[PDB]
């Protein structure tokens, strides 16, 4: 049962977690200039947003 | 006894109509003249708040906003005319080669 | 105010470096000569940085009401005119196989430079306006220079078009503090609030709108997504300069602006740039796990760094060493990037044509190019923050701000951060001396060779060496 | 001058809102003058004399002329042949994120001290004496940045 | 005051009359009466030079009403900012850029 050594493959489990989500982070990245407007308006949004709320 | 409020609001308003129409638009020109409006709209907004504490400052930075403008204005423009001689469209979804 | 001959004497990296746009425009005018344009914008620019003595001999005080030379100027003038040489080195023999018009890079790097004085100086709304428009504008020409590419061209219209939004945005910005304080300068902002009342909602939108324009400007997120498509398709000294000057220098004016303004000390400020840090670490580091390209992978590289930098940025007000940090981070992530990207445009030159493929293939470097190869993972090891670098120093000297000001949120961050770049750049690191199937002779190319190498040792002699830095750092302390 | 502020904000905010849903390009820049003559009146409702002029002969005398230039330069193709923007599943996203937007810096806005706008008129010679003295750098470094943008115009903007 | 007032109003009165002339007209016209390529890119850098020099025509502007005021060292000032100006025209014209024939 062990000879695949589980905790080796348990403290690995952050190494698929991170490309996983740099994966799922690059999608954002599609070159699409009215889409990177459109980023930086949703952010201005949300850093206003956050200054209004604290 | 106009309200710098309202001043401020309408500069406001003027900024997001042009952001809307920067976003909403695939042309490039129509990109271009949104820009335009979103920095007129800033300069506007210098402008009611210069006035409303009596300074020369806002009509300062007005100058050199517009001297901003007219300088984003002609690069845009001359991008725009060597995408519409190289592409033949302004399609700015055509150009998104460069990805992930 | 007037201006008196000791004013003239604190302005004189500016008046030099436009005097030299001056003369390489007449030389131009005169005759197309590129060795001549480029001696004589690379001569503007070291009388500039020789000219930084005589400012440090005149003293610390406000040359306007918009300027204010002090130590931490000329540090960041003396980065930025280093970038700028080195930007000009690297450009020749790129520019060598161009087959229009060289000359008129020099005269926009030389304009650049000038914005980024300007930056490095600046005092005022005002001039940190105009000296972000003036570092920006001749960057909108530089991206696209080589518009017959394609690559170049869609990069200079995405640039243009995202800062064009962003000088927006940061105007608007401006526009509101200024109806809320009633001053530009950089001193007055939130003055006039008291008694607990610095948090003014007019004020706190007027500096997100600013953080948004300058958080394009330093790649931070959710402003982030331009950075690795116009990192790769610039040329490869405009992507040195736009990563190292463009970077230094609007990063120097938002230290500027926090450290002078009674308002940088707000709860609600610091909370959304500890949120912006700590996406923009994580999530710069994160999107260069799987980039096969070199551009890209620094563009994100980039993200993460200014990270760190703005990590740095925010215990201002706690630690009084945070500025120290924030230089001495700043000259190891200049010579870290310009040694990367030297070794980049070194081997992207000559200019081999608008209808050929600019790819790297960095994979097996070592066994044609030891040097060059060497170099580079003196540089991918530095900015992995792996100790005898530079980067090193300066990723300890961001713990140690953050320990100190007890931001522990955000040095969790740096150290996940640090673990995916070491994995990334290592991996750049061995794909360089492993093996390749497949795949110069004059003195500006050596020059290029020249200027990467003394990066690469001023790295690892400053990495274990590094109190001659922590001095020289220490004596770029400005007014109080 | 209340009422000419009004009327010209009001019409300044139709002819933007007619701007960014338009098909045709020179009338989109034909209601952008109109925006722009709008926003001068609201420039001379406010006493800045010198600003509202600068719009009329700058911005709207030659910024917008470039604009013209280049849209007869263009000949404008697959445009009114789309009219993708006014579908909804393109626009209202976009629409309601400037509106909340526009909800967050308009309570900003509301937020702060207003002791109303004297409309005092400043001269330009007041512009012109604090130009060349407090800001004798950003005039300077306004005129590179002209030079700049010059140069990057002609670099790129030319045909060979 | 009244003079100031009675000088808005015969601008308004002006303008209102100049543009009823000229609408009346139009309809005049209208009402009677029977009835029955790719361009060079030469004119972008002429519109563009245009802008450019207005704008700093602006700033000349903004100096010329209040050289007094601000003295010799506005001259200075103004002087470095012509000579910036001029040296962009001689680079303009040594170039070909405002050379129409080729
Ligand atoms: C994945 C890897 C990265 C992991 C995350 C990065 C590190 C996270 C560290 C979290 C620290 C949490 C601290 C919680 C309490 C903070 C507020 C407080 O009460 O602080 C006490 C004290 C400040 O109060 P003072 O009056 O100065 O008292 C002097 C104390 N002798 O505070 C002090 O004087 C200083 C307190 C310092 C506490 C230790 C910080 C570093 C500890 C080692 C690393 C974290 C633990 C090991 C790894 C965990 C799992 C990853
Ligand atoms: C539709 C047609 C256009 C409608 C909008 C423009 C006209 C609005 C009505 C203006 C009537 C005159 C008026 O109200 O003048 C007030 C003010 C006079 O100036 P001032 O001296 O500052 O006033 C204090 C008096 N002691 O006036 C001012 O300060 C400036 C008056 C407005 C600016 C000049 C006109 C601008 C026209 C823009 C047209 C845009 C395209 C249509
Ligand atoms: C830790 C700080 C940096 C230390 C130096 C890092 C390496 C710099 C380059 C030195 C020369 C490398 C030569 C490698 C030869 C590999 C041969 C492999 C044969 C299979
Ligand atoms: C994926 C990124 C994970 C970052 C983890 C950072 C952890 C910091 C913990 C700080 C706790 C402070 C308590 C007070
Ligand atoms: C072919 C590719 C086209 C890409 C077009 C991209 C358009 C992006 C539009 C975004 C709309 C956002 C709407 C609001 C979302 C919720 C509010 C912001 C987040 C809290």
């Amino acid at each position: 049962l062990l000879k695949r050594d589980p905790l080796n493959s348990m403290m690995n489990i952050p190494a698929v977690l991170s490309r996983f989500a740099g994966k799922g982070l690059l999608l954002s990245e599609n070159g699409y200039l009215r889409w990177y407007v459109a980023s930086m308006s949703i952010g201005a949004v949300v850093v206003l947003a956050l200054l209004m709320v604290l | 006894m106009i309200p710098l409020q309202h001043g401020l609001i309408l500069a406001a308003i003027l900024f997001v109509l042009g952001l809307t129409g920067l976003v909403i638009r695939r042309n490039l020109l129509f990109m271009l003249i949104g820009l335009e409006i979103m920095i007129n709209a800033s300069a506007l907004a210098f402008v009611v708040a210069g006035s409303y504490w009596g300074q020369t400052d806002g009509q300062v930075m007005y100058i050199l906003a517009i001297s901003l403008a007219a300088a984003e204005a002609s690069i845009g423009l001359a991008l725009l005319l060597q995408l519409h001689r190289r592409r033949q469209n302004l399609n700015i979804d055509s150009v998104s080669e460069m990805r992930g | 105010m007037t201006i008196t001959p000791q004013n003239l004497i604190a302005l004189l990296p500016l008046l030099i470096v436009g005097l030299t746009v001056v003369v390489v425009m007449l030389s131009i005018a005169w005759r197309r000569n590129h060795f001549l344009n480029a001696t004589l914008s690379v001569i503007g620019l070291n009388a500039a940085l020789v000219s930084l003595w005589f400012v440090g001999q005149a003293g610390a005080m406000d040359v306007t009401p918009l300027m204010r030379v002090d130590g931490f100027a000329m540090l960041y003038t003396g980065l930025v005119l280093l970038a700028s040489l080195a930007t000009c080195t690297f450009a020749y023999p790129w520019l060598e196989g161009y087959n229009d018009n060289k000359d008129e890079f020099y005269l926009l790097v030389l304009i650049a430079a000038l914005g980024g004085i300007l930056l490095a100086n600046a005092n005022h709304l005002a001039s940190l306006f105009l000296g972000i428009e003036l570092i920006s504008l001749p960057l909108f020409g530089l991206v696209g220079y080589a518009f017959r590419q394609k690559r170049s061209l869609e990069a200079s219209i995405k640039y243009t078009i995202l800062s064009a939004a962003a000088s927006s945005f940061l105007l608007f910005g401006m526009a509101l503090v200024y109806a809320q304080s009633g001053d530009l300068s950089f001193v007055a902002l939130g003055k006039n609030l008291g008694d607990g009342m610095l948090n003014e909602p007019l004020l706190l939108a007027g500096f997100g709108l600013m953080i948004v324009g300058l958080g394009f400007k330093l790649s931070l997120v959710p402003f982030h997504l331009w950075t690795p498509d116009v990192y790769q398709g610039a040329p490869a000294p405009v992507s040195t300069f736009l990563a190292t000057a463009s970077k230094i220098a609007i990063f120097g004016v938002v230290m500027r602006l926090f450290l002078y303004a009674p308002v940088g000390d707000s709860e609600a400020i610091r909370v959304v740039l500890a949120i912006i840090a700590f996406a923009s670490i994580i999530f710069g580091n994160l999107m260069a796990l799987s980039q096969t390209n070199i551009k890209r992978l620094l563009g994100y590289s980039s993200i993460s760094h200014l990270g760190y930098l703005l990590v740095a940025l925010i215990a201002l007000q706690t630690g009084e060493m945070s500025m120290e940090a924030v230089g001495v981070y700043l000259a190891g992530y200049l010579f870290s990037s310009l040694g990367a990207f030297g070794v980049v445009s070194l081997m992207s030159s000559p200019y081999r044509g608008p209808d050929a493929d600019s790819l790297f293939s960095y994979r097996g470097l070592f066994w044609h190019r030891p040097i060059l190869a060497a170099v580079m993972t003196v540089m991918m090891l530095s900015l992995a923050g792996i100790p005898m670098t530079l980067g090193f120093i300066g990723k300890f000297y961001v713990l140690a701000v953050g320990v100190q000001a007890h931001l522990w949120w955000l040095v969790g961050a740096v150290v996940v951060g640090s673990a995916i770049g070491l994995y990334y750049y290592l991996r750049v690191a061995v794909s360089l001396y492993l093996h390749a199937p497949e795949q110069p002779s004059n003195w500006q190319y050596s020059a290029g060779g020249i200027v990467v190498l003394i990066s690469a040792l001023l790295v690892l002699v400053l990495g274990v060496w590094p109190q001659p830095l922590i001095s020289i750092v220490r004596l770029a302390m400005p007014l109080m | 001058m209340e009422f000419a502020f009004y009327i010209c904000g009001l019409i300044a905010i139709l002819a933007t809102l007619r701007v960014i849903t338009h098909t045709n390009p020179v009338h989109a820049l034909l209601y952008l003058i109109i925006s722009l003559l709008a926003i001068s009146g609201v420039f001379f409702s406010l006493g800045a004399y010198f600003a509202g002029a600068l719009e009329i002969i700058v911005y709207a005398g030659a910024i917008m002329v470039l604009f013209v230039f280049v849209v007869m330069m263009l000949n404008l193709s697959e445009i009114e042949q789309e009219r993708q923007w006014l579908k909804p599943q393109v626009w209202i996203g976009p629409a309601i994120l400037s509106a909340i937007m526009l909800v967050v810096i308009v309570y900003a806005i509301l937020g702060v001290n207003d002791q109303g706008i004297d409309g005092t008129p400043i001269s330009a010679k007041a512009v012109g004496i604090t130009l060349f003295g407090p800001y004798v750098l950003a005039v300077e470094l306004a005129s590179m940045l002209l030079l700049a943008g010059l140069v990057v115009a002609f670099h790129v903007g030319r045909e060979e | 005051s009244t003079e100031v007032i009675a000088h808005h109003w015969a601008f308004a009165i002006f303008l209102i009359v100049a543009i009823g002339l000229c609408c009346l007209m139009l309809v005049g016209g209208w009402f009677l009466g029977g009835r029955a390529l790719r361009l060079s890119a030469k004119f972008y850098l002429v519109a563009m030079f245009f802008v450019i020099f207005d704008v700093e025509a602006l700033y000349l502007f903004a100096w010329s009403t209040s050289i007094r005021e601000s003295g010799w060292v506005g001259f200075v000032e103004a002087a470095i900012f012509i000579f910036v100006l001029l040296a962009g025209l001689v680079y303009l014209v040594r170039i070909g850029a405002l050379d129409w024939t080729p």
